[PDB]
């Protein structure tokens, strides 16, 4: 037994284990970008997504 | 009526569209890709499997002579020796210092278990697609299946709907492949009649039980040993077992776009990529005259709440006034966001709540109910959970994630000093003339 | 869902908070400190009388 870290893109990722049917897992964005009418560090969210 | 529209390749993602005709309510058309079926063109080259050698009873001439004949057996070989004294339990069968001669021969054939352990080399080409669609128009459902080629319309209710060609061709299959026990391995096998000892495909056959067979695996006979009749032989290990130990992983775990691949058709399924155009013909009977459809009045758009997410996490509210009862479809004329439901019961002055999703947190767009439409602007937030495999990105991003606040900061940011520069130049010219006055 | 919040140390004082989720009504969460129990670590040294 151990642990493994797998990066997942926005598109989607497949996942297999054991001898049973696999499960597909994708991801989205959750960084704190949008402001609330006050000065904010929005850039960080836009930095978390597409550093380019 | 007739219409056309392009849809991305993806399974189980209903798309809702509208057909607009003056005097007729705009029908809501629902399009779903039930499944995909990519079937290429295949050619069988030859079979292979573990081989069993043959060591036939030797041809021994007691005090005479022999020779090394020829035969059609695969890997057939012969070799002769002289001055041999073979022995056996009853004693020595024959001894003649020079006149004795021994002749041995060797060949090979597919092992009996091959019948089920056999693998096959396939030449593939010209990937072709077959697509199953479910199309609903005015609570009129239809299940159809057709090729993506622009010529053939699939038959469903005798409604000919054309689609394709594919926007971009994708094929995980290499021109050469191998198949074994329900698995497909991408490999570059050698040509028929081309063999190498210790290499894959050392033995070939047009059929699993074809009498004709050919191979080459470096079988050189060995001289007889001391005093005991036998046939010492030599040959290189089967390339089948070697390739098995190092065949590499199956294509099932390496194909892009999550292809599901099966062998007996040698096809892929539920593998999504690209976009497809579609042409759709519709009977005018399915269409409904506008007067028959209800009319609406002074409808307002109200966003109860919306969090940017992957599922139908956006919620909206609508207040409407109508002079008629019945049903109307709803649509999001802006691509960035898409609803989840098509229509609902109407009322003289009732109001409804709607689900939807979007590719941007900026909920600024227009949405149509019956034939009329109203604008809807708001801000949605990113979610906490960020890992899910359920349908998502139903709409691709269009660099519209840029918030209105960011646009506000950018607009007031970019300078316009060039206008000040031009004013400075003009006043410079006027002052230069004034100086020229002197 | 998950949430976090700080509360002062005090017994029998319900605090009412909200968890906000688009598409879901914000549930009212009530938190009460029924009792407190501070237990240190003890070592016996010797008896006397
Ligand atoms: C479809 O809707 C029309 C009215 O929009 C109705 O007259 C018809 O009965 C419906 N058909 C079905 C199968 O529900």
């Amino acid at each position: 037994t151990t642990s493994r870290n797998f990066s997942v893109g926005r598109e989607g990722l497949e996942y297999v284990w054991g001898n049973h049917e696999p499960v597909r897992v994708w991801a989205q964005e959750s960084a704190p970008g949008d402001p609330h009418g006050w000065p904010h560090e929005i850039i960080i969210h836009y930095y978390h997504r597409h550093p380019v | 009526f007739e219409h056309a529209t392009t849809v991305p390749n993806v399974p189980g993602i209903p798309y809702k569209a509208l057909v607009e005709r003056a005097g007729y309510a705009p029908l809501n058309l629902e399009i779903t890709v039930v499944s995909s079926e990519l079937t290429p063109s295949t050619n069988k080259e030859y079979v292979t499997c573990k081989f069993h050698t043959v060591v036939p009873s030797p041809q021994v001439k007691c005090c005479g002579s022999l020779e090394c004949k020829a035969s059609s057996k695969a890997d057939y070989t012969c070799r002769v020796f002289g001055g041999v004294y073979p022995f056996m339990w009853g004693g020595a069968q024959c001894f003649c210092d020079s006149e004795n001669t021994q002749l041995s021969e060797a060949y090979v054939e597919f092992a009996p278990d091959c019948t089920i352990d056999h693998a096959v080399a396939l030449k593939v080409h010209t990937a072709a697609l077959k697509v199953g669609l479910r199309i609903v128009y005015g609570n009129t459902t239809a299940r159809l299946d057709t090729f993506v080629n622009g010529v053939t319309p699939g038959s469903s209710r005798d409604l000919k709907v054309i689609a394709g060609p594919i926007s971009a061709a994708f094929s995980p299959f290499d021109h050469k492949v191998v198949i074994r026990k329900g698995l497909v391995y991408n490999y570059d096998f050698p040509e028929y009649g081309a063999m190498n000892p210790g290499a894959f495909g050392d033995i070939q056959a047009s059929s699993l039980d074809a009498t004709d067979i050919v191979a080459r695996t470096d079988i050189r006979l060995l001289k007889p040993s001391v005093k005991n009749i036998h046939v010492p032989y030599t040959q290189a290990v089967s390339g089948y077992e070697m390739w098995k130990n190092n065949s590499g992983r199956p294509l099932q775990e390496t194909a892009p776009f999550g292809c599901k691949i099966e062998v007996e058709p040698l096809r892929a399924t539920n593998c999504a990529y690209g976009h497809i155009p579609i042409s759709i013909d519709i009977p005018d009977a399915a269409f409904v005259r506008s007067s028959e459809s209800p009319t609406i009045l002074e409808v307002s758009c109200t966003v109860a709440d919306c969090i940017y997410s992957a599922d139908f996490g956006g919620s909206l509210t609508l207040q409407y006034k109508a002079n008629r009862e019945g049903h109307c479809p709803v649509h999001s004329h802006s691509t960035t966001a898409v609803l989840k439901e098509a229509t609902t019961h109407v009322t003289a002055t009732g109001s409804i709540t709607l689900h939807f999703s979007t590719s941007s947190p900026q909920a600024n767009f227009i949405v149509s109910l019956c034939g009329k439409k109203t604008t809807c602007n708001a801000e949605c937030k990113p979610p906490a959970d960020h890992i899910i495999g359920e349908p998502h990105k139903v709409d691709q991003e269009f660099q519209a994630a840029v918030s209105k606040t960011s646009w506000n900061w950018l607009l007031a940011l970019f300078g316009g000093a060039s206008s000040l520069i031009v004013v400075g130049l003009i006043v410079l010219v006027c002052s230069s003339m004034l100086i020229n006055t002197r």
